[PDB]
């Protein structure tokens, strides 16, 4: 199984569902994409990512430096 | 009049006024949940909040469309269902100015919160129904969450203590990704945290009074405590909290459905997002901070007090129209009495429009200022505009009138560069960095030179008798 | 060190060395003017000047009483050479004492009231009335705290305002003053002369240095400026008085002069021209007429007066950090952020803000809460912002923040038709100027820089270097 938003194959289960055998949830741990195994993703090329991407990404808020 | 200590009794009182209603049928979480909040603000007005009580996968239920009209916002006031706008905003007005109204602290064991603990293998999953909000957004997220943290620098004046909403993204059965804004009180306190490599505790509150979720989304200074506005709020009645378990300086509300203590990883940011968020578009992803969830206290039976945001006027936009509007008239009329109104409904305060008499030639630039020099509006509002006193900011159509005949672009709109933004306006190409626009439409007052003339007509001698007589003429 | 009377502070000021006595009798006219831009010319250490004869006046003159740092220095009772910035963080701290109620006396312990004049009313019998410059449209009154209160609310104290503004002598009995539209008399004035009546009026001559450096203070409209003076005396109430022709209105016990009189309502006069700070003279406008009904005075009451001209007379060091101060205070209410501010220079047309920068573009915030506040909303033309280790009053520092941070493309912004000040002679729509916002700053995200713009460390051993060297050169 590969992850449908940056096809890394280091994904993973995360949760199961609490009553029966309903559903389970999957998790990317490349890029933190989740989702059930029942709704069937699938991500906008606008929104895939690779590992350049994720690379310079940008975040919020800035790290302060340490004193 | 009726003041709430739960979510559970407004939304007594929200079906008790026809404006709540029950999906008794088992729902999958994933279409439905957001179908069901997206068509509820889409009825148009009256708008109710909607019950899930069976959820495919999960044991519990949950809640939408709880702010998402003005019905439920006038309900959560203690004010007649049908109460209009302008009553609501002059009655959150005065409660207003009782600001300091020091909250009630009640026993654990009177904390319906405290009722439930989780402290082995954690899981989110096992009390609230996660779903999807959003197709493409990066995961189940939590929109309607107040969320408390502390001063790392003065964890003891109860005033730096700050609760405010953040959306939440679930990444693990522990472990979440918050949106720790630059601009907003919680950044303030990350900092001084990760400048010591140190973590954050926090506490995020889920299911709340309708008033504890208002003051979380208001754009109060950083040394006001929320707290005590929603004692304001309700008319004196001090509001309970409990202290948190895990963390001390850190207080919950006591009727809170779900509450997460854990604790912000520092100097570490991960893939968050991406989101549908209220200017109606996807939010691009980010790296944002993550949580640990340490602990988890809930209500028996707890209830998922979630909310669908999208193409605006979804409930969010309905929440932020008069929490925003509000703190900026008191922030600007404390320096500046000759500030009548000022509107800030609109997408959140990006564009917000000023009612103010004009002291001196060109005040009405410096009151832009002292709106571009405040909590919120340094970072969100784009454009503002100012409108002489006797125009009314909440009336487009006399503000157009004020844009179209007061307005002289040559001197009137005034354009600054790299001044502080909101990165979820889509618009900013230096993201979170936008170009600030001022539109002057008053009437020149000295000593601005005005060659022109502008003073406005006053009415014929008998308009006000002849309204009448033509009234009684009709009736016939 | 705290003072009752400017009669207290006079004497500290002798026995400090910072007042000379001119013995001799001397021309009002030329004289007491030179004297003055004198005393400020002589650089360091100005003395406060005391005339004790005057050709036609009975009593006598002060000027120059503020118009050195000695002098400033002794005003809040410390050591005649405590730095500038030592006593910038001494008001720091005494501001924070703000409400100080002040202790009201009775008439007879006040002695301003020792001398009562009701009959045919002559300023000239009782203050050495002079020309200031050559080209003033009369003899002034210059230093002066003026105390008036709101006609709406007469009995909230904390509406009761005291303030300084020029005032030329147009007969025995009748005085013009300069009510600016964006002071707080005017705010007063406005509401008076809506309804047609006037407004009551006290004009004080000859007090404590510290009721003199309040009413220069640019301070909120609902804050009592008398209640700032006991703070700035660290917490010792000053004395107040009732008027005697109108209650709600409060003199210090100590004065010299009262002046108690009111504004004439809807009438305007020819005022000026005068020679005011920024070197300048002011054009001739048509200002308010104020009517003296009664004067009550100290036996052998004292004229404090003051020159100024071209920068750096006694007005200057007066408006020196009773502008910064306030304006610190207020910025800093509201973003803790902010380091310190520099409002010196020509009474505040020019602001230098040190300040971190929470996140990108937080200098255009901070110019922007400036230009927002009561004084720099009208006053502050040039708005100059550095970050947090540049000393905003070490003007070589900011020159380097301007060359190595500024980028005109983006860190200069320029805003017309915005609050002005007349007193600026550049302001072409005179009392409207636009505003220029220098942002020195160092940038900081989410702002784009891809240059490198961080901080030398210095070198390793270079603390005890410094001591090493400085004990090879004392050889
Ligand atoms: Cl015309
Ligand atoms: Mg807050
Ligand atoms: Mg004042
Ligand atoms: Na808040
Ligand atoms: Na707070
Ligand atoms: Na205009
Ligand atoms: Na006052
Ligand atoms: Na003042
Ligand atoms: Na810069
Ligand atoms: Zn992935």
């Amino acid at each position: 199984m590969k992850c449908h938003r940056c096809g890394s194959d280091n994904v993973r289960k995360m949760v199961d569902s609490p009553v029966g055998d309903a559903w389970e949830v999957y998790v990317c741990e490349k890029c933190c994409y989740s989702w059930r195994s029942t709704e069937n993703p699938v991500v906008m090329e606008k929104f895939k990512l690779d590992d350049n991407k994720i690379a310079n990404m940008g975040v919020i808020p800035p790290i302060p430096p340490l004193k | 009049a009726k003041v709430y200590k739960d979510l559970r009794e407004f939304l007594e009182v929200l079906e008790q006024e026809g404006q709540l209603i029950r999906v008794k049928e088992e729902v999958n979480p994933e279409p439905d949940i957001a179908a069901a909040g997206r068509a509820a603000a889409n009825l148009g007005k009256n708008q109710p909040a909607v019950f899930f009580e069976k959820i495919k996968g999960y044991k519990y239920s949950v809640v939408t469309n709880v702010h998402g009209s003005w019905q439920n916002h006038a309900l959560m006031l203690g004010l007649d269902k049908n109460t209009s706008t302008k009553d609501q905003f002059y009655e959150l007005n005065r409660r207003w100015d009782k600001f300091p109204v020091p909250p009630n602290v009640v026993k654990r064991e009177a904390a319906p919160c405290k009722e439930n603990v989780i402290d082995k293998d954690i899981n989110l999953f096992e009390i609230l129904p996660l779903y999807r909000i959003n197709e493409q957004d990066g995961g189940f997220y939590i929109s309607k969450a107040s969320v408390v943290t502390a001063d790392p620098e003065y964890p003891d004046d109860f005033n730096k203590l700050n609760v405010g909403t953040y959306r939440i993204q679930v990444k693990d059965r522990d472990r979440v990704g918050i949106q720790a804004l630059a601009m907003h009180d919680i950044a303030v306190q990350l900092e001084k945290a990760e400048a010591e490599n140190k973590p954050l505790p926090i506490a995020i509150t889920i299911g709340n009074n309708p008033l504890v979720t208002f003051m979380a989304s208001t754009p109060v200074g950083y040394n006001q405590n929320e707290y005590e506005f929603v004692g304001a709020l309700q008319d004196g009645v001090p509001m309970d909290i409990v202290k948190s378990d895990l963390y001390d300086h850190l207080y919950v509300p006591a009727g809170s459905e779900v509450v997460l203590e854990g604790h912000i990883i520092p100097r570490v940011r991960t893939v968050e997002g991406p989101f549908g968020e209220f200017p109606g578009s996807y939010s691009g992803a980010r790296l944002q901070c993550e949580v640990k969830i340490d602990r988890i206290t809930h209500r028996t039976n707890p209830i998922f007090e979630n909310l669908y945001l999208g193409i605006p006027w979804t409930e969010i936009d309905y929440l932020m129209a008069l929490n925003t509007s509000v703190p900026l008239y008191k922030q600007l009329k404390e320096t500046m009495p000759e500030v009548v109104a000022v509107n800030a409904m609109y997408t959140h305060g990006i564009g917000v429009i000023i009612s103010t008499k004009v002291r001196y030639g060109g005040y009405a630039k410096g009151v832009a200022f002292r709106l571009l020099s405040t909590p919120h509006g340094m970072p969100y509002s784009k454009i503002v505009i100012v409108v002489d006193e006797f125009v009314d900011p909440f009336n487009l159509e006399q503000v157009m009138w004020a844009l179209t005949t007061r307005v002289h672009p040559g001197k009137d709109v005034s354009i600054i560069e790299n001044c502080p933004g909101m990165p979820l306006d889509p618009s900013t190409n230096p993201p979170g960095m936008h170009t600030k626009m001022i539109i002057d439409a008053t009437t020149p007052v000295p000593p601005e030179p005005n060659p022109r003339e502008t003073q406005l007509l006053d009415p014929p001698d008998g308009t006000e008798e002849w309204e009448e007589k033509l009234k009684e003429l009709l009736k016939n």
